[PDB]
């Protein structure tokens, strides 16, 4: 699965060489950032019960007949609600987990795979886990330089949603 | 040949005659053996243009003299490109049957283009005759003289 | 594949005969049969999709640690895996009640079907509680009695439930 | 020996996703395959749609078939990726395009029958054409058939196809087994009066008919040679100061 | 593309063989269907614009917030009711296309080819086309067995949609 | 095996979609035939048997040699002639197979399967079994549309002959 | 690409973006009641089609002789096989192109790239289409059949066969 | 074939078969030291690579409309999907150029055979670059505009993004 | 050719996706690295004429039979030992080039490709050259993590060599 100390390996296998000092590089370059990646997973972690319910009941706002239409998909009575903070709660997982990996393989393996197939089966928009995620990106209180690097794995489960 | 017909009809009132008509249909006629020609010109593009060129400087050495405008690689480079444009409007106006494609891309304001370019005309002019001349000799024979019509309409609208 | 009409050439191939008197007043009744057959399949690929996903609002609430984390159905792709071929056995019991014979079922989905559900890793078991939920739907929207006129399809709907037994029981 | 130097790969349709699979037309090819088996129709239609990408259906006949590669199939034993192998490597198959081709169109033609893709430009042809001679033919099938492209697309257990052809001619008729360059030598060309006709007022025959002397029995060694002259000095004469020129001693 | 007369051809053309009386019997049925299939086409065509303005004002009544919400691809302002009824418009031509082919085909090459890819960067949700078509289907007045056929057509959109 | 129903579902399977219309059309073509194609099975079987020795003496009229030659391969003794009525009461057999499935299919893979081998070893001329053939589909008797569909699948017989 | 008369009448409708009209449904129900008439008459070309190839080729080779003399292209026997094989399948999307009505399937296969080969191989291209008229005079001869058949008014249905083979030669010469 | 900032000044000091300046190594200095800021950049339009070719997709559609009427190429879905389907693969490729800080791997892909394969369709090239254009007027919108960033001149690298994106509307239109 | 940089957009081209996060984290780890390989390039560049003739001497040393047995291969005359200059000589190019590059991609392309081929054909042990460039790691007096730098470049040319 995709990380950069993977990446250099199967680059490295496919051609049947040793690790030259290129594929060595690779993964220097993890180091550096993994120092600052480390740093968004624990503030990720620790907020994030304020997180979850921050998101779900701001994406009751934008989309208020979503809890009013009486669907099995929409989340109208509670049982949407309690499906609604394990799908918003399972997001915020692997982006703490593509965090600490430096790639986006545990989000392309868990998350973002055969995702149009099952929100055309189930008739859930896209539109609504796009809109907890730009809640989340502001309102993470994170600074710095690991403020970018939790806002890059946001983004990233943005354009693979649309 | 349509849009010089239908023009004609249109600066009068009526509609398109029946000698017209009867144009209309032998160009159609005529017009595959016209897309053989343009086979033969497109892919004898090379070997036309050097040719011609070539003979033009055996005619006339005035350009490629040091006082000529085509004195230099540089300069014979761009006479050479001028041969192929205008063999690319020739193939253009074979094809087309009308002389409107090769006038009012090539033909309608060169006097005072070469003029202000300071090339002579009539050197120019001689170059197309090369090229009609080579033209005339790779073609079948009154295939020719369809090619080197049009080729003649270009030199004397050159001079 | 094979069919009704085929089937009743191979084996009277293998005994090397003409073909009887009944068998043939057989084949006219399967004729005669026809029409509903058509009709059966027809109403079973319109409602195709809805089918499947009624039938996942129960395979997973009933079996709920499978979408849970650690279950074989738990991540996306693999959530997908399990609508990808849901529907191939919709695809292939269609074709079985359209040829009428459940010869082009069995190279398919109860071919090697077992054997990659135990190298996989995915419960076997877990397959055939929901297709019996397919059957369940699937004869439901089969017998209505809405635009369609009158008539006696009780061939069709047992040996319709036939199949996806025969579907449940080589992934069981 | 020495790897593939780089070629450019050109744009082509097959380089592109096309998403989906119940959205292509009905003009996709049947994509058969030795894990269907339900019949000995889909097995005969097997072997024979696998002789179509190899021998352009015509040739098949009765002779070419390799009757024990087909006992071989039904059983199981080898493989439909092995068995293309068993087709493309065999001197049935030499004869009747190998030998006849050259080493730059024998890359075109066997790309679009193994791999049903065209080659993209003339350099692939170039690159792949040095693997064919140092490795043999065989060798350089095997190199086509163990590439990742190969299994990737079709995999282990499926007869090719030309992928993604949506708008363009079918392999087996827009290339045949020689062309025009080796016509003369496998085909009749020479003996057939309707060909001569057209070559008796062909540019070539003029270069022909001529008798010795003349320079344009030359002129295809005038252009060869090259070496044009300088131009003349750009410097003035008049300057040229031709009573101070003169050097004594 | 995908016709019963087209289908027996290029079956019958990659076997390398004639024509069968196998592919025959295909080209045969749909005579006796196509007798009633042409049927539902005039059914529809003249009874279009009572269809579409019927459709595209039901589906306002189902997803009220769609004329309310301001965005690019929500039908606020004229601009998208305009682009309203010609999506709509467009699905029953095509349905209408695919009646007289007698076949998917045309169903299958104008409309349902690449559509997840379309939705999901518009955001155009396909819950709301799915719910102009099951009113198309049960307010177009026809009856018999052309009732039949119109509503096969109009039920495999929707599960191309889902 | 080749049959207008099973190549329904051979179209439909190697796309890897569902049954659409387009091969629901051509089930029915086939049983709407099928109700004449049963017609001539009943005609050929209850006529079998003045069919099979008015052919096996019929072959002989046209061919006097091959009750004279003395070769296994002819029929010069009722060893061959026991072998005659064998062979071409086979025929029989396999043209009413195909009449009832409607398809090619049986005579596709029972008969004509691996003929230009068989009749190159035995050195049996494939013209004697066209000739048995010829005096089949004008001697049986049949009329009507049940006339023309029989006769279909025994000039099918004679075109894979020759 | 595979066209129909059924097909292509939706292809430029769609073009136009228009619902179909009243005098194109009147004239797509003409064809119904033709396509009957039809299907009996395109059995007969496939059930005598390989009687037609033989017969083609007593007349394609013996108005040219030196063909398959030493030296011609159809002269040693996989070079005559090989002609057969491509003659039937002239008739193979003939056959196809009176089914679906419409000469778009036949463009394709028989008259896409044909030209171009033709002169690759070295093969006579005109003497094809020789013989690929005596294929036409033949298989109008069978389908014009007062044997078997209640007589129908197909005339202008044999139209339309006739110029497919038209169509089938001028491609090739 | 892929080349570099870095392994392009080797291979033509390759072909002169000298030994690297220390002014080319000056050059390359000031490459690692502008290295930092060509990341960022290529991390900005990823992340808003989804975003920019649908807000294309609002003005190349509705700029030329028939397009999309019926009648255009982008008229169909499948079609309508082509043109999201290699819109973004103009953006796969200039990130990729942007991340090499050279356009040699640009010119294989992008610019090869694509003027090529725009009349074999029957596309509008020109039609593209009147979009690839509202492309780059976005990108380095997006790029040039900095939030929550330490400010430094990025015009180096903004002035030659935007000339990938001029190197992939010449070599299409 | 073979650069941490172009290793990150060869593997992210074969996959059809954009540049992640983590083909960007070997691109970040050679400005690091490539920080102090310049360091071991200028260290190489300007001591580049005492360590060819420091080299090509070194080995006469070594093996003194190479100065002594008179065949074209061996460096008996003067003209060897102008093509000994010459090919140590390259040997300091091509590890100055794979310095700066930051890979082993012009050390690849250009020195070690087909050189078992090569050192067969001209009978040159491959001894020889390894014995040069064990000379040249110990004699460049470079220090620090750039010593380190020129060490791995060079000894990947030895085990290329064996
Ligand atoms: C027949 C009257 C003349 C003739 C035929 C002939 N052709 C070939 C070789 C080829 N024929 C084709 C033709 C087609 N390919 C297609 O895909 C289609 C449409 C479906 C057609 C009609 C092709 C591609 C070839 C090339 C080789 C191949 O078989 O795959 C031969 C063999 C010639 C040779 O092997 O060199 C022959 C004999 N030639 C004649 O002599 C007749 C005048
Ligand atoms: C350029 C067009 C725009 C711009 C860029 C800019 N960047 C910086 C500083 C940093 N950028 C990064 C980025 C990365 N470091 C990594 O390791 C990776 C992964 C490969 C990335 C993406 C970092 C880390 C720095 C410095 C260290 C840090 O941020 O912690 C600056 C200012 C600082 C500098 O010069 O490096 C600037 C200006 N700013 C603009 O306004 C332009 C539009
Ligand atoms: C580990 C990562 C992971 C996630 C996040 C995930 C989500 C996920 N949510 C689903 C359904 C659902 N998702 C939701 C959630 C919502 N619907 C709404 O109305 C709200 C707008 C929204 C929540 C804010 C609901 C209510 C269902 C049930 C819908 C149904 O049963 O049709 C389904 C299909 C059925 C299921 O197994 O429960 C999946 C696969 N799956 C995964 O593997
Ligand atoms: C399609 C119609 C068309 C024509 C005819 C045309 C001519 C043309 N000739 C030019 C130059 C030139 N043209 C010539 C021409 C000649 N040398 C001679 O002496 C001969 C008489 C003549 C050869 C026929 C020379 C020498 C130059 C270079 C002059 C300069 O650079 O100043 C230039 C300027 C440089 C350039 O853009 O190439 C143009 C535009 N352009 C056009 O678009
Ligand atoms: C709820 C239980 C039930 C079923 C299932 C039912 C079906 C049914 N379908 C019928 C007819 C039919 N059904 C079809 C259907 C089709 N033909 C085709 O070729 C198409 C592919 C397909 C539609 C897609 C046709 C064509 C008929 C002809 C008779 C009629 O118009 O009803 C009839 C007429 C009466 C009869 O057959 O005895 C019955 C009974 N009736 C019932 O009471
Ligand atoms: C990596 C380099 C590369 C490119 C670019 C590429 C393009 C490419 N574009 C295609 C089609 C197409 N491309 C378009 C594109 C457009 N329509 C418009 O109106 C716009 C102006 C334009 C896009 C901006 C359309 C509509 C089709 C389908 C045309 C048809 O099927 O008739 C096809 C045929 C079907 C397919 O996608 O497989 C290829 C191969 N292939 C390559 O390998
Ligand atoms: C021939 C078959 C066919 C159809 C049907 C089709 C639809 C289609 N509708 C679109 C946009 C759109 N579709 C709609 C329609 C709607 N949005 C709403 O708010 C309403 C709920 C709903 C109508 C009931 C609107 C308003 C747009 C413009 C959205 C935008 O520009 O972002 C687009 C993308 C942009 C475009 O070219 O206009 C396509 C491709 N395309 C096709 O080729
Ligand atoms: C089920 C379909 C089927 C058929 C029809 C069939 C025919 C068949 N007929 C055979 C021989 C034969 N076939 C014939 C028939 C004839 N020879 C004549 O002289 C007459 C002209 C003609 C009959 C009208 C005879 C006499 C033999 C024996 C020849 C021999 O033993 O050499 C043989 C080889 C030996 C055998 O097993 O008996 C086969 C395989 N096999 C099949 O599997
Ligand atoms: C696909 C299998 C199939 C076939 C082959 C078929 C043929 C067929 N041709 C028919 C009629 C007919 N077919 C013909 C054809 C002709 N008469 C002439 O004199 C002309 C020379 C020739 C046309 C060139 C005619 C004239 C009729 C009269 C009845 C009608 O109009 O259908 C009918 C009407 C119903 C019947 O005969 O029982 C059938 C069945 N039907 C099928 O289901
Ligand atoms: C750009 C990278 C590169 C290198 C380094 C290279 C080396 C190289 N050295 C060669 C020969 C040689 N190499 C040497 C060098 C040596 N022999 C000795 O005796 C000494 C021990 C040793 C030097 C220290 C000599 C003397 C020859 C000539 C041998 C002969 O002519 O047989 C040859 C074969 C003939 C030639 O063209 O000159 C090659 C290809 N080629 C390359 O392309």
């Amino acid at each position: 699965v995709k990380t950069p100390i993977t990446e250099a390996i199967a680059a490295a296998d496919t051609q049947g060489r040793f690790l030259g000092n290129t594929e060595l590089q690779s993964a220097r370059g993890r180091y550096e950032r993994a120092a600052a990646s480390l740093e968004a997973a624990r503030g990720l972690t620790s907020n994030a019960q304020r997180l979850i319910d921050g998101a779900t009941q701001a994406v009751y706002q934008k989309f208020p007949y979503t809890t009013q239409t009486p669907g099995p998909q929409f989340a109208a009575d509670s049982r949407g609600k309690s499906k609604c903070a394990r799908d918003v709660g399972h997001y915020l997982r692997i982006i703490t987990y593509s965090l600490v990996a430096g790639g986006t393989g545990p989000l392309d393996e868990y998350l973002i795979a055969g995702l149009a197939e099952i929100n055309s089966t189930f008739d859930l928009s896209p539109s609504w886990y796009v809109e907890a995620l730009k809640h989340i990106k502001a309102n993470h209180g994170l600074s710095g330089q690991a403020a970018n690097e939790a806002n890059t794995y946001i983004d990233y489960a943005i354009n693979a949603l649309s | 040949i349509v849009t010089k017909s239908i023009v004609n009809a249109d600066a009068e009132a009526r509609y398109l005659s029946p000698g017209e008509l009867d144009r209309i249909k032998s160009f159609v006629a005529g017009g595959q053996q016209r897309l053989r020609i343009a086979q033969a010109l497109t892919d004898n593009r090379e070997r036309l243009v050097k040719q011609a060129g070539d003979q033009l400087f055996q005619k006339r050495p005035d350009v490629v003299s040091p006082g000529g405008n085509a004195y230099g690689q540089e300069m014979t480079a761009t006479c050479l490109r001028d041969l192929d444009y205008y063999l690319r409007l020739v193939t253009y106006g074979i094809v087309a049957g009308d002389v409107t494609p090769i006038e009012e891309i090539g033909v309608i304001g060169v006097r005072e283009m070469y003029k202000s370019l300071g090339t002579p005309i009539e050197a120019v002019g001689e170059g197309v005759r090369a090229l009609k001349n080579a033209a005339s000799t790779l073609l079948s024979a009154e295939d020719a003289a369809e090619a080197g019509s049009y080729f003649d309409y270009v030199v004397g609208a050159l001079q | 594949t094979l069919d009704v009409f085929t089937k009743v050439v191979s084996q009277a191939d293998s005994r090397g005969e003409f073909l009887s008197n009944e068998q043939l007043d057989a084949l006219a009744n399967v004729v005669k049969e026809g029409n509903k057959r058509l009709d059966v399949v027809n109403r079973i690929t319109s409602n195709a999709s809805a089918i499947v996903t009624n039938a996942a609002r129960a395979l997973f609430e009933e079996q709920p640690q499978l979408i849970a984390p650690g279950g074989n159905a738990y991540t996306n792709r693999r959530m997908a895996a399990c609508l990808r071929d849901m529907e191939i056995i919709l695809r292939y019991v269609t074709y079985a009640i359209l040829a009428g014979d459940a010869s082009v079922l069995d190279d398919r989905c109860l071919n090697g079907l077992r054997e990659t559900y135990q190298a996989l890793g995915t419960p076997g078991s877990s397959v055939a509680v929901g297709v019996q939920k397919m059957k369940d739907a699937a004869v439901g929207i089969a017998n209505d009695p809405n635009g369609i006129t009158k008539g006696d399809c009780s061939q069709l709907i047992s040996e319709v439930a036939s199949y996806f037994d025969r579907a449940a029981a080589a992934v069981g | 020996a020495l790897p593939l130097l780089q070629y450019k790969p050109s744009s082509q349709n097959h380089r592109v996703t096309s998403f989906g699979a119940a959205d292509q037309n009905e003009d996709t090819p049947y994509i058969y395959r030795i894990e269907d088996v339900s019949s000995y129709t889909d097995i005969q239609n097997i072997i024979w749609a696998s002789y179509r990408q190899v021998f352009s259906e015509h040739e098949i006949l009765k002779f070419n078939r390799q009757k024990t590669l087909e006992s071989q199939v039904k059983n199981g034993s080898i493989s439909v990726r092995d068995f293309i192998r068993g087709l493309a490597k065999s001197e049935a198959f030499y004869r009747l395009v190998v030998s006849v081709n050259n080493n730059y169109r024998l890359v075109d033609i066997t790309l679009k029958r193994l791999l049903g893709r065209s080659s993209y430009n003339k350099d692939e042809q170039i690159a792949w054409s040095i693997v064919i001679g140092t490795k043999g033919f065989s060798g350089f099938v095997d190199a086509l058939i163990d590439s990742e492209e190969y299994t990737k697309n079709f995999g282990e257990n499926i007869v090719p196809y030309q992928r993604k052809r949506m708008e363009g001619r079918p392999h087996n008729l827009v290339t045949p087994r020689y062309g025009e360059d080796f016509q003369e030598k496998a085909g009749t060309v020479q003996t057939d009066w309707r060909f001569t006709l057209d070559k008796f007022y062909s540019r070539k025959s003029q270069e022909k008919q001529l008798r010795e002397g003349d320079p344009r029995k030359f002129a295809d060694l005038a252009a060869s040679v090259g070496n044009q002259g300088n131009y003349a000095q750009r410097i003035s004469a008049f300057d040229i100061d031709y009573l101070n020129a003169v050097p004594n001693r």
